[PDB]
């Protein structure tokens, strides 16, 4: 996945997620624009920042898990629960070869707006502002 | 059974005698030296190395000492149970088979090298046993770091017609050569004599 | 990751630093190196990412289950022994991972504070002092420690240790979170 | 007839009789009652009169805390309830570990009902002769939850429910004296209603009644004998004043 | 599946009794008489040999078995169950004790292992209880001499003297009238012979009764010499000639 | 009924478990055991049922040691009791190994009761059919006395009896128990109750097992001590 | 080949002749340059008239030979005397199915009234080959020419004895891991014959 | 006809490969609390850095038994291995002793190990589990 | 007969008996033939009665004598299917013993092994005993001539001589009288042919009415081999006194 | 906090034994009745072995109804160590005691997989290379009275200490009747 800058923060009534869409050309022509952020649900988003296949596959799988949970409990899943599911899954395969760093961003009635960061090492960090990319110090300084 | 726990932990932490057996016309003799060394230091100047699988089947070992002791004791328990089960005196071939299969199962990871002598209703028997599970028959055998001097002595004065006294003298002389010429061997000479139709005679500190 | 523990006459003081995982610009207000095992027993941990948090949460779940089952609170000594057993059991069939744990409690039955340190191999030591992470502080602690210190004197000693440590940290040493465990429970020092 | 010898047999009219027999076993246990208030839940239990030589300080209570916000009472075989309660507590801790969120009341009720159903699926096992009442509040929520579970694995949601011995009289009393349009708006009203419901079957009085109160933000309180005695005396005084007129 | 289990073969009767254990006790009571007498210097264990036909060689089948060099056992009931339990006891003496502590177990612990094995057969879904009763005599350093009786249910008790089998009540009375705290091993052997004389209907000679003793160490039975600290076996089975000589006297 | 009593995992039409009831009924065929907790200790007494001559009294069928602070009196089948006693000893040692503290009595009692209850819930297992009187001391509750039956239920007591004459013994204990008694008074009361309720001609020393727990040590009385106390109390 | 193990450095020959088969070998076992066993019987019997010689790991071949003897005893209890082909097939199956973990090579010689004397060879790897004669071991490489120049079909017993003696004497002369006495087993319809030849006899050939 | 056990490595992995311990909240993930393994043991760590002899020792007796069954099939027919397997399965299935782990006497007789001892015999060998009910559930399949 | 259970499985009756075991015992006399086993000085002889009433049968395929190993022979009383099952298991047992302990299986040890298997059958509910009686004969290298018998109850014992069948009592009495007369627990003859002739004579005088060469089956065990005789050998033995 | 590593000395007198260990509370000497065990090596393994042997000796006393003798305890330690043949504890254990029935002294040492060395004079563990073994060889004499034995072992430890941090010693003198435990914080 592209090491391009990815930004996420939570101001007062939601989450702003910002990416740079400067795609990299190769021996191909794209029918439409690619997206650096995976749409897990109509309410959940994630970022790739790692191995493209790992992020796509496991975030689609996470969307399936969240859908099944919401069907069972008749309520939207909390962002903490979804991030914990993803973290447990990636930790079960720790050291096997996976590589993925994702930012799970959501907004629920009970929690509010929440951002978590999940890594292929099993890290799971809750936060207010996240900047992950090639050059992220400049963006973090501008935000602060 | 034997555990493999903390194998990875131990790897991570790491990354940071003279024995002889002789055969005479009515039995066998097994002899050994009595020096125990924890490296260059003499831990014990009088240590018994002749071990009893059964009252008339004896053995002496080299290699990993704990492995030798444990394997000898386990085979002794099996031999005792089998002899009770069959109501018959144990045979040397049975102990040989049990030892060979147990050592072959562990693929050489149990470091026991043995000389096994004995008598049974079928006669007198002497065998050598290797840590990987191979065994061999012989009329005279040597083992340990002093085995070459002992084997030279044995090749000097061995013949088909040997009485009990001559066999005892020859085994004692082989152990003596190991004692004098090898740094790992020394001190006393322990002997065990087994005859066809008699009790086993265990002579601790025979010559000295 | 740096963890410090000081036991005084009436309480235990635990100081821990922030994470800064790897080149990720994070603004947050929480302590991710501390789990409350029980109302009078606290645990601080420092080590490899992923494994250490999993182990800490597993220990916390087990202790909460015991508390619910018996309607009773384990002593800090029993908690530390259980933690040592679980840590030694985890690396039973795998490569060991870097982890260091400080357990600070207040035995109500004995009415006294206690502090234990457990390393990555499973070595548990009862101590009046304790530190893990950056490697001098032992000399200063030995020079300025008394078994009968009050809470204020312990906090002053901890401030001295923090000031000494800050002069060698690469200026990214943010606010160290300090917690106190005593007969009234567990609280966090604002300063 | 010959249709009640196993759990895997339907009768010609479509019944499984061993389930009804487990319910019969439940019917012999001491009475339990649960009343849902506007902002609280009250669980009341009937206790057999303590024997003279019995040590009344260490015997387990009739209301057990599964977690800091959920309580459970039972009726039926006392030894099976220990197994069910232990499994419920283990499941609550496992859910907290797996999803960082404590269970909801309905989730725990469904887990208990699942265990009870799973113990009806073999010819070599015996179903639990226990019926349970599970009460609490969802985390960061203020809606009281009360559920009932049965030996077959069926669970239901109630505003007020009684199980156990002579539970029909208590249920009729509750139906007469409880309306969902105007639930009791204070803890005192709910506790008084629970006491009066239990007094219809309890032979002696305040010494055979246990009461636990659950309030939001995980507030679980077990009332002492003196408070229950005060409630009973107040109810008796009101009844005497009514009868005097 | 309906084959992942099997219902219990031993259940409580309405009176509160386990019927299979009682029937095993009846099977024991239909067996041949065996006895044990505990003296100050040893223990005598005796039984009556039986034969389907005179053409059978009674020496091939022995009701007296050495469990350890210092522990022996005798029986009343069904022979194959005896053989199975004796093999198991001989194995357990090594697996549980001698491979751990380097020494043979005391009498009581071996009796406990045998009794646990017998008890596990009364709470099963596919084996009946053992229909046999056990007499175990032994000696150990810290307890001296001991005699135990083990029942089909797995209960065991220590006895000064006891008998099991068809003629157990009369033998028990005869031993009650003929026991004291100062008896010797030879006196115990004589009393055992007299007691067995009252139960054997046929020939009471050395080829129809079987005796063994737990007495003093026999260094002549070790099979090797040279170690003064190696004690010989204390279990010794009397030959037929010795029994005949004692009967003549 | 004969239709609903063959298996342990089947309910009767009235909701009863007949195998459990028969296991409970089997207890009355065992010798009486009495436990009395005083203000400074616990007394366990047991009347041997199968007492007769030629039995080695010096070498215990009813009083057992679980650890240095917990003891048990047994009523019922002794082999099942030995199985459960070995299990309880292993559990106590496991708790000591894990927590470096002595196990509380109630935890051990609950573990054994759970084992019994589980043995009432599998088609291939029959109930144990034993009753235990637990006497223990722990730092949380002090001295405590429990009983457990084959059904898996356990109860705490001040003075309790199990076995052949539970009703009469309980009547006597109710009429004669005081909360402030000492260990000697409890010893006298237990011996008097055993002498009154026994169906034998007289209460001698060879038909008694006696134990005490007091500050903490456990004293398992030898036959000579039993005879001495019998002489002292006037029972003789 | 595991480190510290024992290898079967030897000289093995098996020759079919007019009346049956003969199997011959030397009697030396060496660990490195030290002769661990000066007198070894390498002629292993797996059935009354089915014999073999082994090469490679000593422990692996001993285990395989024990299993083969057990298998042939079961077969005999069921169907009677097996053929040499059956024993060769069992040897081949054992050697091939375990070739990733054991190092074994076998020369099988046999006699039966149907096939009238046969030789099979199973080299390292587990393949089987049927030959009028076979040679194996470290010392065999030095007699590939000589044997190829001196073997005739349907030789008499004495001619076969002389051929085997000469070939094994040359192999002993040139190979360090070979020496001692020559042992031979003659398998015919008349029974089993054992022969031994001493260094003072064959070294003068 | 195998002497040393073969094909001991796993070919596939999944987060639900252990059916005995699965999370009720997320059925596709394992339950870390009820595993009781220290809480920091991912399955991936079990795929590497094992002692080479461990798999050989763990599967040795099964391999010898399979070789014996194959020999019986070759020499005697289908009926002999069928009968041996049926006997062993009946004996193993009728035994349920949650309080003990020792093998039965009849199993030892069938295995021809009445008078044989190995290190498995000498060395036969929490907050959650290890109770009778867990064994009941595992045995009955419920 | 069995009242409730005990008609299917092996559990105790109120009298303390196992009815299925006794019924398996009664099943051993279905074939209605007799066998005799005697010991010589260096041989052991087993003689079994052949009954072939059907004229369509091939007599050479009817046999109740089996060869278990090189030195052990077995004779079975009872139906032939269980006989063949037992024979195959005994062959496997002897071969496995030889593989595991390095020397040949003795007759008494094999008898004990089969008896232990029978004990398994008598104790397990879902297993039935085999309705056969097994007699093993050999010349053991330690114990000399040996005869050992095993029955469905798991009981085994050795014999100086033995007989089994519907008419075993008469042969047993005749053998007992002969051994009383001779005061020797064996037969004092130097060849197995004389022992075979003596066993044939004993069988003839016990059963009565004599027989031809096709009504008999003879197995002989020496120190090296156990072998079954053919019809011509039995004819020679009958002719030679 | 360091802890890893140490030294243990055991010596045999006339009717007494002595066992001593170094010290910086973590102590390397434990007792299971009248049997004493000193362990050198990894702290984790020392704690684990102590807990395991306390477990096993408590079970042994409950079953046998008597305290375990030094010889039987030596065999138990050997078997327990050999159980972990391929994952062994990094420990050097030493056992000291007096046999209750006979009164004879007993000392033994073990390797990490359970090989038993039964020495009649003395046993050194932890570092028997630098100076401790030589000092004990030059200082030990047979058949010493308990006061003489205590002086000899204390002097050996003191001489080893001088060969600079806070160093102490713990010494046990064991006779058939009583056990005397002293400290040497110098």
């Amino acid at each position: 996945a592209h090491g391009t800058t990815t930004l996420a923060f939570r101001f007062q009534g939601g989450i702003i997620v910002a990416v740079d869409s400067r795609a990299t050309a190769g021996n191909w022509v794209a029918s439409q624009t690619v997206k650096k952020v995976i749409e897990i649900n109509p309410f959940l988003l994630g970022t790739m920042a790692g191995g493209a296949a790992d992020c796509q596959f496991w975030e689609t799988w996470l969307g399936s898990q969240c859908r099944l949970h919401e069907l069972r409990e008749k309520e939207r899943i909390s962002v903490a629960a979804a991030s914990k599911i993803l973290s447990n899954l990636v930790y079960q395969y720790k050291g096997a070869g996976l590589s993925m760093g994702t930012m799970i961003c959501g907004y629920t009635r009970k929690e509010g707006p929440t951002i978590y960061y999940v890594d292929s090492d099993g890290t799971r960090l809750k936060g207010d502002i996240f900047c992950v990319g090639s050059g992220q110090t400049f963006a973090y300084g501008v935000l602060d | 059974g034997l555990s493999f726990d903390n194998y990875q932990r131990n790897n991570f932490l790491a990354e940071n005698t003279t024995i002889v057996g002789v055969k005479f016309n009515n039995g066998v003799v097994i002899a050994a030296d009595t020096r125990s060394t924890q490296g260059p230091i003499v831990a014990d100047k009088n240590c018994a190395k002749l071990h009893r699988i059964s009252p008339k089947i004896w053995c002496a070992g080299a290699g990993t000492a704990a492995d030798t002791e444990a394997v000898t004791q386990l085979i002794g328990s099996n031999i005792e149970l089998h002899s009770l089960y069959t109501s018959r005196e144990p045979r040397v071939v049975s102990a040989l088979q049990m030892l060979k299969q147990h050592l072959f199962k562990y693929q050489g990871h149990i470091g026991a090298y043995l000389i096994v002598a004995g008598v049974d209703p079928t006669g007198s028997h002497l065998f050598s046993i290797h840590a990987h599970g191979s065994t061999d028959v012989g009329y005279y055998l040597s083992l340990g770091s002093g085995s070459l001097a002992a084997m030279a002595v044995l090749e000097s004065h061995w013949k088909q017609d040997l009485t009990k006294e001559e066999a005892i003298k020859l085994a004692s002389d082989a152990i003596q050569a190991g004692i004098w010429n090898d740094l790992g061997s020394g001190s006393n000479v322990d002997v065990c004599v087994m005859e066809i139709g008699k009790d086993a005679e265990y002579l601790r500190n025979y010559t000295p | 990751d740096i963890i410090l523990g000081i036991r005084v006459q009436d309480s235990v003081i635990l100081a821990s630093s922030k994470a800064v995982t790897r080149g990720i610009s994070v603004l947050k207000d929480s302590d991710d190196k501390t789990r409350q095992l029980s109302p009078h027993t606290l645990m601080s941990f420092a080590g490899e990412a992923g494994d250490t948090v999993q182990f800490a949460e597993y220990i916390q779940a087990n202790i909460q289950l015991y508390s619910i089952r018996e309607d009773y609170e384990l002593s800090p000594q029993a908690v530390s022994s259980f933690v040592r057993q679980e840590l030694a059991k985890s690396i039973r069939s795998r490569r060991p991972y870097q982890v260091n744990v400080l357990i600070g409690g207040y035995d109500k039955k004995k009415n006294k504070p206690e502090l234990y340190q457990i390393d990555y191999l499973g070595t548990k030591v009862e101590l009046p002092y304790g530190a893990h992470g950056y490697s001098y502080t032992f000399f200063l602690l030995d020079h300025h420690y008394r078994p009968d210190m009050t809470t204020e004197e312990g906090l002053d000693l901890l401030k001295l240790c923090v000031q000494e440590l800050e002069k060698r940290m690469p200026m990214d040493f943010k606010g160290v979170i300090v917690k106190i465990v005593d007969k009234d429970g567990i609280r966090q020092v604002d300063d | 007839s010959g249709y009640d010898r196993a759990l895997s047999i339907f009768s010609p009219d479509g019944h499984i009789f061993q389930v009804e027999y487990a319910l019969e076993a439940v019917k012999r246990g001491t009475c339990a009652v649960g009343v849902k208030g506007k902002n609280c839940v009250v669980l009341g239990c009937e206790r057999r009169s303590t024997l003279k030589l019995q040590d009344t300080r260490i015997t387990p209570s009739k209301v057990s805390k599964i977690d800091s916000h959920v309580v459970l009472s039972f009726s039926g075989l006392n030894a099976d309830s220990r197994i069910l309660i232990e499994k419920a507590r283990v499941e609550a801790q496992s859910h907290r570990l797996t999803l960082e969120d404590p269970v909801t009341v309905e989730y725990l009720t469904r887990y208990v009902a699942g265990v009870q159903q799973r113990y009806t699926q073999s010819g070599g096992v015996r179903p639990f002769g226990v019926s349970t009442l599970i009460a609490g509040f969802d985390p960061r929520d203020d809606e009281p939850k009360l559920y009932q579970t049965e030996p077959s694995g069926i669970y239901s949601s109630w505003s007020a429910q009684t199980i156990g011995r002579n539970s029909k009289t208590v249920r009729e009393f509750l139906e007469k004296n409880y309306d969902r349009k105007e639930p009791p708006a204070t803890v005192e009203e709910c506790v008084k209603l629970t006491v009066r419901s239990l007094l219809e079957v309890v032979q002696t009085g305040a010494k055979n009644i246990e009461i636990t109160v659950v309030k939001p933000d995980s507030d679980i309180v077990a009332l002492s004998s003196e408070e229950i005695n005060q409630y009973v005396t107040q109810i008796e005084q009101e009844k005497q004043e009514q009868q005097e007129q | 599946m309906t084959d992942r289990y099997s219902f219990s073969l031993t259940t409580f009767s309405p009176s509160g009794k386990l019927g299979q254990i009682d029937y095993a006790l009846t099977a024991v009571k239909q067996g041949v008489t065996s006895l044990g007498i505990k003296a100050t210097n040893g223990v005598v264990i005796a039984t009556e040999k039986k034969s389907s036909s005179p053409l059978a060689m009674s020496e091939t089948l022995s009701k007296v078995s050495l469990l350890t060099p210092d522990i022996g056992a005798v029986y009343s009931g069904m022979g194959p169950d005896y053989r199975v339990l004796v093999d198991k006891s001989r194995k357990v003496a090594h697996t549980s004790y001698k491979r751990i502590y380097g020494e043979y177990p005391p009498t009581k612990l071996l009796v406990s292992e045998v009794a646990k094995i017998m008890q596990e057969a009364t709470q099963s879904g596919g084996v009946r209880p053992f229909g046999v009763s056990l007499l175990i005599a032994g000696h150990d350093e810290f307890n001296g001499f001991s005699l135990y009786q083990v029942d089909p249910s797995g209960s065991y008790f220590p006895w000064k003297a006891t008998a099991i089998g068809k003629g157990s009540v009369a033998a028990k009375t005869f031993l009650e009238k003929r026991w004291n705290d100062e008896l010797e091993l030879e006196d115990a052997i004589h009393i055992a012979l007299l007691t067995l004389k009252e139960s054997v209907e046929g020939e009471f000679n050395g080829d129809t009764i079987e005796l063994a003793i737990i007495g003093d160490e026999n260094p002549d039975l070790l099979g090797y010499t040279g170690i003064p600290t190696d004690k010989g076996p204390r279990f010794r089975k009397l030959t037929s000639q010795e029994i005949n000589d004692r009967l003549e006297a | 009924s004969r239709r609903y009593d063959s298996r342990t995992t089947i309910f009767s039409p009235e909701g009863r478990l007949y195998q459990v009831e028969y296991a409970l009924e089997s207890i009355s065929h065992a010798g009486t055991a009495i436990g009395i907790m005083a203000s400074d200790g616990i007394v366990l007494a047991a009347e041997r049922k199968v007492t007769s001559t030629l039995l080695e009294q010096d070498t215990t069928e009813k009083l057992y040691k679980l650890n240095d602070k917990i003891a048990v009196a047994v009523a019922g089948l002794t082999a099942d009791a030995e199985i459960l006693i070995n299990t309880a000893r292993i559990h106590a040692q496991n708790y000591l190994k894990t927590y470096n503290e002595d196990i509380p009595v109630e935890i051990l009692v609950r573990r054994l009761s759970d084992i019994k209850q589980g043995y009432t819930q599998h088609g291939g297992l029959r109930p144990f059919g034993v009753s235990f009187i637990y006497a223990g001391y722990d730092d949380r509750y002090g001295y405590q006395l429990y009983t457990s039956n084959p059904s898996g239920n356990y109860t705490g007591w001040k003075a309790i009896s199990v076995g052949a004459n539970t009703s009469a013994a309980q009547t006597l204990l109710q009429m004669d128990y005081k909360d402030d008694m000492k260990v000697d008074d409890a010893i006298e009361l237990a011996l008097k109750t055993l002498s009154k309720t026994t169906d034998s001609s007289a209460l001698t020393y060879d038909r008694l097992e006696f134990a005490t727990i007091r500050k903490v040590y456990q004293k398992i009385f030898k036959p000579q001590e039993i005879k001495d106390i019998l002489v002292k109390t006037g029972i003789t | 080949l595991k480190k510290g193990e024992v290898s079967l450095g030897t000289s093995i020959m098996a020759v079919t002749f007019k009346d049956g088969v003969i199997l011959g070998a030397d009697s030396r076992t060496t660990t490195g340059a030290y002769i661990a066993n000066r007198v070894t019987d390498k002629l292993t019997r797996v059935h009354d008239k089915i014999w073999c010689c082994r090469s490679g790991s000593a422990a692996d071949t001993q285990a395989i030979a024990d299993i083969v003897q057990y298998h042939l005893e079961l077969y005999t209890s069921q169907y009677g005397t097996p053929s040499t082909e059956t024993a060769a097939s069992v040897f081949k199956e054992l050697c091939y199915e375990n070739k990733d973990n054991l190092t074994a090579g076998i020369i099988v010689a046999g006699y039966d009234d149907k096939n009238k004397g046969e030789v099979y060879t199973i080299p390292l790897g587990g393949s089987v080959h049927k030959l009028p004669y076979a040679i194996a071991g470290s010392g065999s490489t030095f007699i590939y020419g000589y044997c190829d120049k001196n073997f005739r079909e349907n030789m008499s017993k004495e001619e076969t004895v002389d051929f085997i003696k000469h070939s094994l004497s040359q192999a002993i002369k040139w190979d360090g891991s070979s020496g001692g006495v020559i042992r031979m087993v003659v398998l015919t319809a008349a029974g089993v014959e054992r022969l031994i030849f001493y260094p003072d006899e064959y070294e003068q050939l | 006809m195998n002497i040393v056990p073969q094909d001991t490595f796993k070919s596939q992995v999944s987060t639900d490969q252990d059916k005995s311990v699965l999370s009720s909240a997320v059925p596709s993930l394992p339950d870390t609390l009820r595993q009781q393994e220290g809480g920091a043991v991912p399955l991936s760590t079990q795929l590497n850095d094992r002692h080479p002899l461990e798999s050989t020792l763990k599967n040795w007796e099964t391999t010898q038994r399979q070789r014996q069954m194959e020999q019986y099939r070759q020499i005697f027919g289908i009926a002999e291995p069928m009968k041996r397997t049926m006997e062993m399965e009946i004996v193993n299935r009728t035994d349920f002793n949650p309080l003990s782990t020792n093998g039965s006497i009849h199993r030892d007789i069938l295995l021809n190990k009445e008078c044989s001892i190995d290190w498995e015999d000498v060395y036969p060998g929490t907050m959650v589990g290890d109770d009778v009910h867990s064994k009941i559930e595992k045995q009955l399949g419920i | 007969s069995a009242a409730g259970y005990d008609r299917h499985i092996t559990i105790f009756s109120p009298e303390g008996r196992l009815y299925q075991v006794e019924y398996a015992f009664k099943a051993t006399n279905q074939t209605n033939i007799n066998s005799l086993a005697v010991r010589g000085k260096d041989c052991t002889v087993v003689i079994s009665q052949k009954k072939v009433p059907d004229k369509l049968l091939d007599p050479t395929t009817v046999s109740y004598i089996f060869c278990i190993s090189r030195t052990i022979g077995m004779v079975v009383n009872g139906p032939i299917p269980d006989a063949r099952n037992a024979a195959l298991r005994a062959k496997a047992e002897a071969a496995e013993f030889r593989y595991k302990y390095g020397y040949d299986m003795p007759c008494d040890v094999l008898a004990k092994r089969m008896a232990n298997l029978s004990q398994i059958y008598t104790q397990r509910a879902y297993m039935r005993p085999l309705g056969v009686i097994l007699t093993f004969v050999s010349v053991d290298e330690e114990l000399g001539p040996s005869i050992y018998k095993t029955d469905p109850a798991g009981y085994y014992v050795g014999y100086k001589a033995t007989a089994t069948g519907p008419k075993q009592q008469e042969i047993t009495t005749n053998l007992e009288n002969h051994f009383k007369k001779s005061k020797i627990d064996h037969i004092n003859e130097e060849s197995w042919e004389k022992v075979v002739e003596f066993a044939i004579t004993h069988m003839i005088d016990a059963l009565g009415t004599e027989f031809s060469k096709n009504d008999l089956e003879v197995g002989v065990a020496t120190k090296d081999k156990f072998f079954t005789l053919s019809a011509e050998n039995i004819e020679e033995r009958l002719v030679a006194i | 906090s360091s802890i890893n590593g140490g030294i243990v000395v055991a010596m045999t007198g006339k009717d007494c034994v002595a066992i001593a260990c170094d010290l910086r509370k973590f102590e390397k000497i434990f007792h299971y009745g009248h049997v004493f065990l000193g362990i050198t090596g990894l702290a984790t393994d020392v704690t684990t072995l102590n807990e395991m042997f306390r477990y096993k000796t408590n079970l042994y006393k409950l079953k046998e109804e008597r305290a375990i003798e030094p010889e039987t305890f030596t065999q138990l330690v050997s078997s327990s160590l050999y159980e972990r043949r391929f994952g062994p504890y990094f420990v050097g254990p030493v056992v000291a005691g007096i046999n209750s029935k006979s009164g004879k002294p007993f000392i033994a040492g073990f390797d990490l997989i359970g090989c038993i060395d039964e020495a009649k004079d003395f046993i050194v563990s932890g570092t028997a290379s630098d100076q401790l073994f030589g000092m004990c060889e030059s200082l030990y004499e047979p058949n010493l009275e308990p006061e003489d034995l205590f002086e000899t072992i204390s002097q050996a430890l003191l001489n080893a200490a001088d060969r600079l941090s806070g160093w102490g010693a713990v010494v046990y003198i064991i006779k058939k009747d009583e056990v005397v435990k002293r400290y040497l914080k110098m």
